[PDB]
């Protein structure tokens, strides 16, 4: 009842409005969360547009109609984070009803291309008669990854698990990536190899049996 | 300062109960309309319930797939909030939170009774709801070789297969290795379970004889793992 | 005749019928220093001075004509405080009842006429307007409101 959209970028230092839009907003009041991986939510702005003490007061809050917004002037890196409104719906299924949430991204930030490291299964593991290729991507910015596996000179499309990028502390990006075979398919090929694209550009690490 | 404190959550199989306790201090208990609000992974927030103070006369909203499973109670005498779940389904999967209530009402504009905003969150407790056993992990070293190694640096690893259900902690030769070090986020795989891996880059002229250790936590099955990661013969 | 005359006089009543704790007036005084509650209506100020529902044993409302205005600091922020005429006392023990008593509030200070009215009535042609008004609204109906719960102050 609380409808959201799920991302919005922003320029470094820019004006960005988030805005939720629901019948029960033309009666009610919003309230606003910023909450980061990992993290609690933390309220940035409840009633007409009070702030709790200790946020900021680059954002703030505003509402026309069915709808209400969250506008965060002049956007910091920090403010990376997904953004959630809330409201009464007093006739639904939810009391309190909270938007689906909206991704910022704060575009401008210093470009880096992704440090990519791949280990092949180890021996503990191939002796446990398991093995998992493991590829480590860290240190990008944008922080949009894609990520292809080859199997000697062919791409293998099953078998793998990616995480969605994070943000590290720096403000950089990591994510991971692992390739799960059987130790017979590790020792019949003649290298496995990790392939990461990151704005058009390629990074491939390979790994072989024979290391 | 406000400090609020969850506990109690766990993996449970469908159908069973679990009790949840919230510890309150740094404000006055009695007085505070008190929530819970879920989040499952990777998803939204979504509202579970609220209690009011018992001046505005205590009584409990509940949202409405939970009206009916769960309860919520408070012990003004032990600043502590509870959430009684019965009954519980594999949808009910989520991190659950505590949140301190406020309540507002604008009045040349407000509308009767006005609105409610969760103004401090404690930390969360992690409830799992599957039919799935406890599953610990098994902890691989990732070796570092020449294959890793930028010159003056070299990644190392360990890899964390297979366990369930979340969460695992990693740290490095007993929390005295902490620069460098990464942990990565947990990949949940179709077979049900977890797997992660956690890095740290360290200098190269060291390999041969700086011993490192990844100390794997895993706190659902009580088991701690100490992986010393040697450098290959690469 | 000065702000906490005025808190005196209107909890006086309520404290008679037992409504609230017997230091009702002095609680609503030290709340209304530090939450104020002057409104600005159209031609004229009002205050619904209050303190907290733990202080209240039953739901009360007392009424004040003022016959010279009196300064309350504002509800809303404002350098200058609001030159009052009408003041609703409120005893209201739980959120969502006074909630309810603001909002009605709220619609008989926009009513211009009524106010009006306020202003030049009676004492007991007062109770009879309020008392009517009040029993047209269902979710009013656990508030008490007597003969002796309107007075005129000067």
């Amino acid at each position: 009842e609380l409808t959201q959209d799920p991302a919005v970028s922003v320029a470094l230092g820019q004006t960005v409005r988030i805005t939720c839009q629901g019948d029960s907003l033309r009666s009610y009041y919003a309230s606003w969360y910023q909450q980061k991986p990992g993290q609690a939510p933390v309220l940035l702005i409840y009633g007409k547009n009070n702030r709790p003490s200790g946020v900021p007061d680059r954002f703030s809050g505003s509402s026309s109609g069915n709808t209400a917004s969250l506008t965060i002037t002049g956007a910091q890196a920090e403010d990376e984070a997904d953004y959630y409104c809330n409201s009464r719906d007093s006739s639904g299924n939810h009391l309190w009803v909270f938007g689906g949430g909206t991704k910022l991204t704060v575009l401008g930030q210093p470009k880096a291309a992704p440090s990519v490291t791949l280990f092949p299964p180890s021996s503990e593991e191939l002796q446990a008669n398991k093995a998992t290729l493991v590829c480590l991507i860290s240190d990008f910015y944008p922080g949009a990854v894609t990520v292809a596996w080859k199997a000697d000179s062919s791409p293998v499309k099953a078998g793998v698990e990616t995480t969605t990028p994070s943000k590290q502390s720096n403000n950089k990006y990591a994510a991971s990536s692992y390739l799960s075979l059987t130790p017979e398919q590790w020792k019949s090929h003649r290298s496995y190899s990790c392939q990461v694209t990151h704005e058009g550009s390629t990074v491939e690490k390979t790994v072989a049996p024979t290391e | 300062e406000v400090q609020l404190v969850e506990s109690g959550g766990g993996l449970v199989k469908p159908g069973g109960s679990l009790r949840l306790s919230c510890a309150a201090s740094g404000f006055t208990f009695s007085n505070a309309w008190m929530s819970w609000v879920r989040q499952a992974p990777g998803k939204g927030l979504e509202w579970v319930g609220r209690i009011k103070s018992k001046t505005e006369g205590g009584t409990t909203d509940y949202a409405a797939p939970v009206k009916g499973r769960f309860t919520i109670s408070r012990d003004d005498s032990k600043n502590t909030l509870y959430l009684q779940m019965n009954s519980l389904k594999t949808e009910d999967t989520a991190v659950y939170y505590c949140a301190r209530t406020g309540k507002y009402y604008d009045f040349w504009s407000g509308y009767p009774p006005g609105e409610e905003y969760f103004q401090d969150w404690g930390q969360g407790t992690l409830v799992t709801v599957s039919s799935a056993s406890t599953k610990g992990p098994s902890v691989f070293p990732l070796a570092p070789s020449s294959k890793s190694t930028s010159g003056g640096t070299a990644a190392l690893g360990c890899l964390v297969k297979d366990y369930f259900p979340e969460p695992v902690t990693v740290s490095w030769n007993s929390g005295a290795l902490t620069s460098g070090v990464h942990t990565f986020p947990a990949v949940l795989q179709s077979s049900g379970l977890y797997s992660l891996s956690s890095v740290v880059t360290v200098p190269s002229s060291s390999l041969g004889t700086q011993t490192y250790i990844c100390n794997v936590n895993h706190k659902p099955s009580n088991t701690k793992v100490d992986k010393r990661v040697e450098p290959k013969s690469c | 005749v000065t702000q906490e005359d005025i808190i005196r006089a209107l909890a006086s009543p309520l404290i008679k019928d037992g409504m609230v704790d017997e230091d009702f007036a002095e609680k609503v005084i030290e709340q209304e220093s530090r939450y104020p509650t002057g409104l600005q209506a159209k031609g004229v100020g009002v205050a619904i001075p209050h303190t907290l529902g733990d202080y209240v044993r039953d739901n009360a409302i007392s009424v004040g004509i003022l016959d010279k205005p009196v300064n309350f600091e504002g509800w809303y922020q404002s350098p200058d405080p609001v030159p009052v005429r009408v003041v609703f006392m409120l005893a209201i023990r739980t959120w969502d009842d006074i909630v309810n008593v603001l909002n009605w509030i709220k619609d008989v200070i926009l009513d211009e006429e009524f106010m009006k009215r306020l202003l030049t009535m009676s004492d007991e042609e007062i109770y009879r307007q309020i008392y009517t008004r009040i029993s047209k609204a269902p979710q009013l109906s656990g508030i008490h409101f007597k003969r002796e719960y309107v007075r005129h102050l000067g």
